[PDB]
């Protein structure tokens, strides 16, 4: 998790010495165990566009 | 907010303020979620009786977008002391939901071990409110927003007159004249990482306003993920 978070978009843990990615509520992670997709609408941290 | 930017369009939308009888601010919060906002302990105890407003940016017209809040529970940290302003934080459940939409929607929560090594570590956040632009100036009546610098800790438990706390941060300028001041407490302090805003701290103190060898005081949000966590399920 020390080189680049991981290649995490969020959360990055080092469980067993290996890179295990995670989100914030709100984020479901996505196929590549790394990228964080939004549930919805206006998911958290994000500025609104409308 | 003492310089910084006004907050655009859609760009702070995780500002909420708390409005008195008169319908006036007198400190900020931060939206966790549809039902709740975190605050500062301090803010409890400088009003009667409030109300949270969200999707607002200018105190003066009336946009449309805007939309007030009554406070169904108030949970402030029982270690809360004006003596020493440790423990400076508060979570509100709110009677009705937040519709989230432009301008309204909450900031993240982050984890605590990856949001102290990764987030904290960062060389800036940024902070926002309604609050004076000038240390002896009034309340502003346009939403702004600062980026203010984290501060080295030892740097600033030197530049401090008061005891700086494990459960407190600093973050600003030594000499610029940029920083959050009275009217922005309880508001919200924000990092972002990869296009995304965690919560990091809430707007608490500082010795006047953008003073020089003087920086603004934060409510360490890492130091209560787990308090939170516990107040917003009672
Ligand atoms: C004079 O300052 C004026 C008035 C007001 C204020 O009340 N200050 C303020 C509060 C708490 C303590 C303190 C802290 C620890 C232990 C004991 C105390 S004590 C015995 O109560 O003095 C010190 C202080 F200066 N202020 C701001 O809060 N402004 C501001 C807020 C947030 C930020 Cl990020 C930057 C700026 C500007
Ligand atoms: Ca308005
Ligand atoms: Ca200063």
């Amino acid at each position: 998790c020390s080189l680049d978070n991981g290649d995490c978009d969020q959360f990055c843990h080092e469980e067993q010495n290996s890179v295990v990615c995670s989100c914030a509520r709100g984020y479901t992670l996505a196929d590549n165990g790394k990228a964080c997709i939004p549930t919805g609408p206006y998911p958290c941290g994000k500025q609104t566009l409308e | 907010i003492v310089g910084g930017q006004e907050c655009k369009d859609g760009e702070c939308p995780w500002q909420a303020l708390l409005i008195n009888e008169e319908n006036e601010g007198f400190c900020g919060g931060t939206i966790l979620s549809e039902f709740y906002i975190l605050t500062a302990a301090h803010c409890l105890y400088q009003a009667k009786r409030f109300k949270v407003r969200v999707g607002d940016r200018n105190t003066e017209q009336e946009e449309g977008g805007e939309a007030v809040h009554e406070v169904e529970v108030v949970i402030k940290h029982n270690r809360f002391t004006k003596e020493t302003y440790d423990f400076d934080i508060a979570v509100l459940r709110l009677k009705t939901p937040i519709t989230f939409r432009m301008n309204v929607a909450p900031a993240c929560l982050p984890e605590r071990d990856w949001a102290e090594s990764t987030l904290m570590t960062q060389k800036t956040g940024i902070v926002s409110g309604f609050g004076r632009t000038h240390e002896k100036g009034r309340q502003s009546t346009r939403l702004k927003m600062l980026e203010v610098p984290y501060v080295d800790r030892n740097s600033c438990k030197l530049s401090s007159s008061f005891i700086i706390t494990q459960n407190m941060f600093c973050a600003g300028y030594d000499t610029k004249q940029e920083d959050a001041c009275q009217g922005d407490s309880g508001g919200p302090h924000v990092t972002r990482f990869k296009d995304t805003y965690f919560v990091t701290g809430i707007v608490s103190w500082g010795e006047g306003c953008a003073r020089k060898g003087k920086y603004g005081i934060y409510t360490k949000v890492t130091a209560f993920l787990k308090w939170i966590d516990r107040s917003m399920k009672t």
